[PDB]
Order: C-alpha cells, then sequence, then structure tokens
RNA sequence: CGGAAGGGAUAACCGCUGAAAGCAUCUAAGCGGGAAGCCCGCCCCAAGAUGAGGCCUCCCACGGCGUCAAGCCGGUAAGGAC
RNA sequence: GGGGAGGUUUGGCACCUCGAUGUCGGCUCGUCGCAUCCUGGGGCUGAAGAAGGUCCCAAGGGUUGGGCUGUUCGCCCAUUAA
RNA sequence: CCGAGCGCGGGAACAACCGAGACCGCCAGCUAAGGCCCCCAAGUCUGGGCUAAGUGGUAAAGGAUGUGGCGCCGCGAAGACA
C-alpha cells in the first residue's frame, strides 16, 4: 500500500509508440512524513503524509508544536495514508514505476443546486405536445394512500458535486522525478489546482 | 401518608455470565437495574442498582436458538430491513446480543432508556475495576 | 480390540499406536471402560437417543484402534483413453481430459501412491480422510454413464 | 475508469465417516464440497454513535463578589469571529 | 373424481366516503412480490455430443427499437442473453 | 347484549366475547373474568406425564421407519429377524 498527495496540474497527451493517449499531469510534491498511527498509541496503521511550503505566518496555529516533534518544515495540507509505513524520511514520487495502476481521490467540481436532469440525469417532461410548464420536473413522487409517503433517498434536486470522488485503475503513463511529475491516465476527479490524493490501486 | 425515599446510593453488581440461559438471566438483571427488590421502591425516581456482567461470549441458550432466532433492524431505507442470525450476533459483537434482552424487558419511557444506561457488558471479565463488586448469583 | 493405548477424558478419548495419535471425540454421557486386552463401552439408559449414540461410539472407537493398528487406504481406477496419472513428489498429478492438469495436494497426515496410470491407492490413519479424500478425487471426473471414463472406487461400471 | 478478485457462511444438491435398526442410510454426534444470491471485501456518508469515541500539538490558576451549593461580574491566554 | 393456496379477472354484499375519495390510455418517476423471462447452481431425462424437455434453488442485476389501433390487450417487422 | 352501559376489569389495541349494572368520599379488606419469568400486580409454586417442531405462535384432502403409550395375532434357544 503506497501513497502521495499531489495537485491536479492540468491534462493533455504523449504518444505512446504508434498511439496517441489522453494524460493527466499530477504534482505529487515530496512529502514529509508528519506522524505516525501506529496499534499500540493510535490503534490503527497509517502515516500522516504533509504536503506544499507554508509561510511560517499562517502557522501562528501550534501547528508548530506539531511540526516541532518531527523537525519538519511547516506544510500546507496533511492527510493519512491508511496502512502505509515508510522509512522515515520523507516520500515521493519514486513509489510509481511506470505501468503501474493507481486509486485517485480527488474532490469534484461543484455543480451547486442541480435540477434532477443534470443531477439524476432523469428524463423529464416533452418540448412539444402540451404540458409547457414541467420541461425539466421530475414527475411523480409515490403513489396514493400506501404507503402514502415519499422513500427515504428518494432522487430529487439538490446540491451536486464538489464531493469526494474516487477513481480506480488509473494506469502510471509515466513518472518525471526531476520535477516530482506524474502522467495518468487523464480522468481525474476535482479541478486543475486541486489538491489530490493517490494510492495502490485494487486491481491486485 | 406513604413513605418516599432520599437519595440513596448506587449499589453496585457484578454478574457471571458462562452457563446462564440468555432470558432466564435476563430476567433477574432487569429487576435488579429497577429497585423492585429494595423495600423502599419508588417507580418515579431509578434506584436500582448498577449492574456488570462479563464473560456475556458464553451464555446459554436453548433449542437452535444458534441458527433459528434471527434479529432484525430496519434502516430508513426501502429493503432496509436486515436478519441477524444468533449465531452471528456472538461471533461478532456478543455482548450486544444480552443488551437486546435486558432492554427489551426494561419499561419504555425516558426512566427506562437511564437505566439502561446503568448497565455494563462485557465479554471478558477485566471490567474496569472501579469500587464496589459484591458477585451475585 | 489390541494394540491400544487408549486414555479417557473428561469428554474424548486418545488413541496411540504404531501409526500415530488421533483424539476420538465421543459422547460425554457415556462410559467408555477399559479392560485390559479390549475396550467395552457402556450407555446409562435405554431410552431411543442413548442406543444411537452407544453404537456410534462403539464403531468410532473401534476404528480409532484398526486405524493405528493396520490401518486404512483406498483404491481408485482411471479407465478412458487418455486418461492416466503419476505422482509428483508427495503430491498426485492426473490428467482425464481436461486442458487443465489436475494437481492434487496431499492432506495434513495422509499420502497416496500410483503404482500404475491406472491404479491409486489412498493410505492413511484416519478412517474419515481415507474416504473423504478418496471421493475427492474421484469427484474430479466421475465415471461417464454413457461410456467408461474417468475414476472408479472398485464397483460394477454405470453402464 | 467501474460491475470485480478474493475471504467467510449457506440454498437446491453431491458426499465421507455413522448408529438407532448384526445389513442399509449424507445425520441422529461429527465433517467436506456447493450459487449472478447471503456476510465481508470496493466506493460514498458518517461520534446528536446524548453509548457525543481516538491521536498529535498549544494555552493555563482569581483579577472582584458569593464563607457552605454550583455559580456570578469585568480584564485576558492558546485561539476564533467581525 | 377429490383437497387447497392466492386476492391480478368477472361477479355477490352495500360497510367508510354523495356539505365531492377526478374516471381509461400514455408520459415521468419508480418501489415491492416471486408463482423466474434472462443470467448463476442443481435433480431427472426416452441426457452420445451440441441442443432441449421437466422439477428444484435463486431476485443480485437485466428485461430493445419500430408498424397498426385512444387503446389496455393483441397481431406484425427487425433484433435479443431475455 | 350494544342501542341508551364508546362508564369500570379481562381480551395487546377493539359498541355488542368473558366478568360486572358506576349516588358521593377513603394512601382500608375479599373477590370476579383473566392472570401470577421481565415491560406488569401476583408462584421462575408442588407432584405425574407428553412435545423437539418455535410446534405452541392460529389451514385441508392426502403422504412418512417422528416419538411415547395400551391391545391382538404370529415366529423363537427343538436356534428365528438381518
Ligand atoms: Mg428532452
Ligand atoms: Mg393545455
Ligand atoms: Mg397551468
Ligand atoms: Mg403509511
Ligand atoms: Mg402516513
Ligand atoms: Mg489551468
Ligand atoms: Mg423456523
Ligand atoms: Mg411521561
Ligand atoms: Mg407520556
Ligand atoms: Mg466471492
Ligand atoms: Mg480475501
Ligand atoms: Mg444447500
Ligand atoms: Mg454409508
Ligand atoms: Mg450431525
Ligand atoms: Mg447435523
Ligand atoms: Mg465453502
Ligand atoms: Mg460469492
Ligand atoms: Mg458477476
Ligand atoms: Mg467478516
Ligand atoms: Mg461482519
Ligand atoms: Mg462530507
Ligand atoms: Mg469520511
Ligand atoms: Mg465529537
Ligand atoms: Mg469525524
Ligand atoms: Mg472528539
Ligand atoms: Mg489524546
Ligand atoms: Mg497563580
Ligand atoms: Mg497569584
Ligand atoms: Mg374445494
Ligand atoms: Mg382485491
Ligand atoms: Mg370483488
Ligand atoms: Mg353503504
Ligand atoms: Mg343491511
Ligand atoms: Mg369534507
Ligand atoms: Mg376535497
Ligand atoms: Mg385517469
Ligand atoms: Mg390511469
Ligand atoms: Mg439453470
Ligand atoms: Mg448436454
Ligand atoms: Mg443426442
Ligand atoms: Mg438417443
Ligand atoms: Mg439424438
Ligand atoms: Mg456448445
Ligand atoms: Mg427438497
Ligand atoms: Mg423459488
Ligand atoms: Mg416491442
Ligand atoms: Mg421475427
Ligand atoms: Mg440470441
Ligand atoms: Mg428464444
Ligand atoms: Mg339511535
Ligand atoms: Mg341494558
Ligand atoms: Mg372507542
Ligand atoms: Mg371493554
Ligand atoms: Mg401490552
Ligand atoms: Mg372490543
Ligand atoms: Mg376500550
Ligand atoms: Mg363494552
Ligand atoms: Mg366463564
Ligand atoms: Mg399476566
Ligand atoms: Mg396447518
Ligand atoms: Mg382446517
Ligand atoms: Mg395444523
Ligand atoms: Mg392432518
Ligand atoms: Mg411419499
Ligand atoms: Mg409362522
Ligand atoms: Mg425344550
Ligand atoms: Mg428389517
Amino acid at each position: 500500500m503506497k501513497g502521495i498527495l499531489g495537485v491536479k496540474v492540468g491534462m493533455t497527451r504523449i504518444f505512446r509508440d504508434d498511439r496517441a493517449v489522453p494524460v493527466t499531469v499530477i504534482l505529487a510534491g515530496p512529502c514529509p512524513v508528519v506522524q505516525r498511527r501506529t496499534p499500540e498509541k493510535d490503534g490503527y496503521t497509517a502515516v500522516q503524509l504533509g504536503f506544499l511550503p507554508q509561510n511560517p505566518k499562517r502557522v501562528n496555529r501550534p501547528l508548530k508544536g506539531h511540526f516541532a516533534k518531527a523537525g519538519v518544515e511547516p506544510v500546507r495540507i496533511l492527510r493519512e495514508i491508511r496502512d502505509f509505513n515508510p522509512e522515515g524520511d520523507t516520500v515521493t514520487v519514486e513509489i510509481f514505476k511506470p505501468g503501474e495502476r493507481v486509486d485517485v481521490t480527488g474532490t469534484s467540481k461543484g455543480r451547486g443546486f442541480a435540477g434532477v436532469m443534470k443531477r439524476w440525469n432523469f428524463a423529464g417532461g416533452p418540448d412539444s405536445h402540451g404540458a409547457h410548464k414541467i420541461h425539466r420536473h421530475p414527475g411523480s413522487i409515490g403513489n396514493r394512500k400506501t404507503p402514502g409517503r415519499v422513500y427515504k433517498g428518494k432522487k430529487m434536486a439538490g446540491h451536486y458535486g464538489a464531493e469526494r470522488v474516487t477513481v480506480m485503475n488509473l494506469e502510471v503513463v509515466d513518472v518525471i522525478p526531476e520535477e516530482n511529475l506524474l502522467l495518468v491516465k487523464g480522468a481525474v476527479p476535482g479541478p486543475n489546482g486541486g489538491l489530490v490524493i493517490v494510492r495502490e490501486t485494487k486491481k491486485a | 401518608k406513604t413513605y418516599v425515599p432520599k437519595q440513596v446510593e448506587p449499589r453496585w453488581v457484578l454478574i457471571d455470565a458462562e452457563g446462564k440461559t440468555l432470558g432466564r438471566l435476563a430476567t433477574k438483571i432487569a429487576t435488579l437495574l429497577r429497585g423492585k427488590h429494595r423495600p423502599d421502591w419508588t417507580p418515579n425516581v431509578a434506584m436500582g442498582d448498577f449492574v456488570v456482567v462479563v464473560n456475556a461470549d458464553k451464555i446459554r441458550v436453548t433449542g437452535k436458538k444458534l441458527e433459528q432466532k434471527i434479529y432484525t433492524r430496519y434502516s430508513g431505507y426501502p429493503g432496509g430491513l436486515k436478519k441477524i442470525p444468533l449465531e452471528k450476533m456472538l461471533a461478532t459483537h456478543p455482548e450486544r446480543v444480552l443488551e437486546h434482552a435486558v432492554k427489551g424487558m426494561l419499561p419504555k419511557g425516558p426512566l427506562g432508556r437511564r437505566l439502561f444506561k446503568r448497565l455494563k457488558v462485557y465479554a471478558g471479565p477485566d471490567h474496569p475495576h472501579q469500587a464496589q463488586r459484591p458477585e451475585k448469583l | 480390540p489390541k494394540g491400544v493405548s487408549v486414555e479417557v477424558a473428561p469428554g474424548r478419548v486418545k488413541v496411540k499406536g504404531p501409526k500415530g495419535e488421533l483424539e476420538v471425540p465421543v459422547s460425554p454421557e457415556m462410559r467408555v471402560v477399559v479392560e485390559e486386552g479390549v475396550v467395552r463401552v457402556e450407555r446409562p439408559s435405554d431410552e431411543r437417543r442413548h442406543k444411537s449414540l452407544h453404537g456410534l461410539t462403539r464403531t468410532l472407537i473401534a476404528n480409532a484402534v484398526k486405524g493405528v493398528s493396520e490401518g486404512y487406504s483406498k483404491e481408485l481406477l482411471i479407465k478412458g483413453i487418455g486418461y492416466r496419472a503419476r505422482l509428483v513428489g508427495r503430491a498426485l498429478e492426473l490428467t482425464v481430459g481436461f486442458s487443465h492438469p489436475v494437481v492434487v495436494e496431499p492432506p495434513e497426515g495422509i499420502t497416496f501412491e500410483v503404482p500404475e496410470p491406472t491404479r491409486v491407492r489412498v493410505s492413511g490413519i484416519d478412517k474419515q480422510k481415507v474416504g473423504q479424500v478418496a471421493a475427492n478425487i474421484r469427484a474430479i471426473r466421475k465415471p461417464s454413464a454413457y461410456h467408461e471414463k474417468g475414476i472408479y472406487y472398485a464397483g460394477e461400471p454405470v453402464r
């Protein structure tokens, strides 16, 4: 089980042999391991990677007290990668040889208050033969006297997007350690500049 | 004019578990959660002893209850009905099966729910050795 | 019942011998009793339930003895053209039309022999293991009821 | 890019050992195998889990009335808000 | 010839509603039942094989697009694992 | 009997089923139906059986080496049943 934090830098496509391939570029900058979860102290196993250089300004917080007990330059962000304990130092793109497959996590773009048709991709009524005030409406939502109420979790319009979205089995198309870069199969949740964690797949 | 007790004092108690018939034992436990044995019984105050059970992971039960008896559990959603059999309760959370009984034997109101909190069930023992603990039977 | 090394317990019964040791758990509401040349067995009542348990244990323990005594072992024929077998070290590997050659794990405390591509002896102390594992092999390719192919025990051909 | 893999327990069903019932029986003690189904595994929510959990780190005494009871009034610390 | 289950049809009865419980079909959105159409697992077969037939287990998901008619239903065209 | 006793107790809840005809007060007693393991008052009462299905916890023709019990006929140490 590997792990590493990064940002979605953007995406384009490169050529593998005589075939074009769409790839998303992820900057998985050097992550200074900050703490360690252990069965004795924490009840489980994991590692708290930091990421991105923080100015000692916003660090007014006693976060410095956490960084001191690890002697680390203060970072802007830090999340755990479950069940992964690297040697005491720092993780980097080095753990990702090309051809490996990864599970990428990211916060999707936020589609605000979304209609049922965009959210749940409903059908909605006819543009034409009558009705003309329910074109994008969800129509019926229930029955009659029984059950005489609406189901829990019924599909309805609402806020949708900007949620924890994890894609899986993406191919590591490349890896540029000279830049802490990491090329993938393109489709990765969230917008550019968005934090995103990359892990080892569960294909095998 | 009938007597009315004052601020009592929590008598604690320690019950075994092994070999005890689930329901049979569960009865006694309940009657202890309420007063009912303390002659200054007061149905609106709660002063029944604190109970602490241990080795609940060993409870006996007749018939084929271990496979027959299944606990249902409804979630709000459609089809949300879960059917967990006794065998699986003990196999996983076993203190659970003792609770689903005594709780089901306590009164229904707000006080009843307080009483449930006066119950401490473990699979062990090795319960937190606070203070009182007069083992019983 | 000679060859014994039997020993009683709060519920089970040990039976050592030239072959090995085998704990043969038996009903607790039953008297084993150990003579000197043979082991007896006693049931407390003549109720319907006790009858069944008496005879069962009366055999379990008998086989426990005859197990560490002479031991048990089953035979297995392999008819049909291409169908044949051989012994890869401890493990058996047989081919029977399947594109995949069947490798076979030798369970804990059992060993089988193949004195021929057609003959297959399953030698072991634990009668239970012998009976079960023996069948397991036959299951890998039961006999055709339209020919004379596959594994057999040593009984009439299904015609 | 996904439906899985895999682990575990099972349905019909197929068996080992095996009495009651000198034989016979998959069963009554006991055991093995066996489904797109069941329980896990994957993804998402989630401690108002009032049973409100855990870890790392940071700031700590009263400064006036309430003697008893817990509080109560102003100035501040880490820190937060406008 | 005989015994039942179900409450989808047609009825029987006239029990709530006539100081009002809007009737068919379609559309939209579904969810549940299993007496299973498909896929998964089985027993028998008058099962050589491939393909079927019959009963058993099994809802987890799936269950197409058109012609005709307001149609439900049904016929038809072209497909389908269905 | 309800209607007019939708007043009281039992029956989970429930006009007419079981108990019983409410003049008023009581922090006194005996009972009725029904009950006496916990929610819930009162026996985890006593003695003798039966039932292993959760039967009890609400279904038929019909089917079966379920289990316990009385009776009758026959075989048997002159040797049966398997
Ligand atoms: Mg449209
Ligand atoms: Mg109009
Ligand atoms: Mg309008
Ligand atoms: Mg309702
Ligand atoms: Mg309602
Ligand atoms: Mg950009
Ligand atoms: Mg049942
Ligand atoms: Mg109240
Ligand atoms: Mg109330
Ligand atoms: Mg699996
Ligand atoms: Mg696994
Ligand atoms: Mg089964
Ligand atoms: Mg047999
Ligand atoms: Mg058994
Ligand atoms: Mg069994
Ligand atoms: Mg298995
Ligand atoms: Mg499976
Ligand atoms: Mg599948
Ligand atoms: Mg599990
Ligand atoms: Mg579980
Ligand atoms: Mg959230
Ligand atoms: Mg979360
Ligand atoms: Mg909290
Ligand atoms: Mg949380
Ligand atoms: Mg907390
Ligand atoms: Mg802590
Ligand atoms: Mg001070
Ligand atoms: Mg001072
Ligand atoms: Mg009839
Ligand atoms: Mg109807
Ligand atoms: Mg009708
Ligand atoms: Mg009427
Ligand atoms: Mg009339
Ligand atoms: Mg009205
Ligand atoms: Mg109206
Ligand atoms: Mg209409
Ligand atoms: Mg309609
Ligand atoms: Mg099939
Ligand atoms: Mg065929
Ligand atoms: Mg043929
Ligand atoms: Mg033929
Ligand atoms: Mg033919
Ligand atoms: Mg074929
Ligand atoms: Mg059957
Ligand atoms: Mg079925
Ligand atoms: Mg069509
Ligand atoms: Mg056609
Ligand atoms: Mg086809
Ligand atoms: Mg067809
Ligand atoms: Mg009138
Ligand atoms: Mg009258
Ligand atoms: Mg009423
Ligand atoms: Mg009444
Ligand atoms: Mg009640
Ligand atoms: Mg009534
Ligand atoms: Mg009433
Ligand atoms: Mg009345
Ligand atoms: Mg009477
Ligand atoms: Mg009662
Ligand atoms: Mg019936
Ligand atoms: Mg009847
Ligand atoms: Mg009946
Ligand atoms: Mg009958
Ligand atoms: Mg029959
Ligand atoms: Mg005769
Ligand atoms: Mg004579
Ligand atoms: Mg016979």
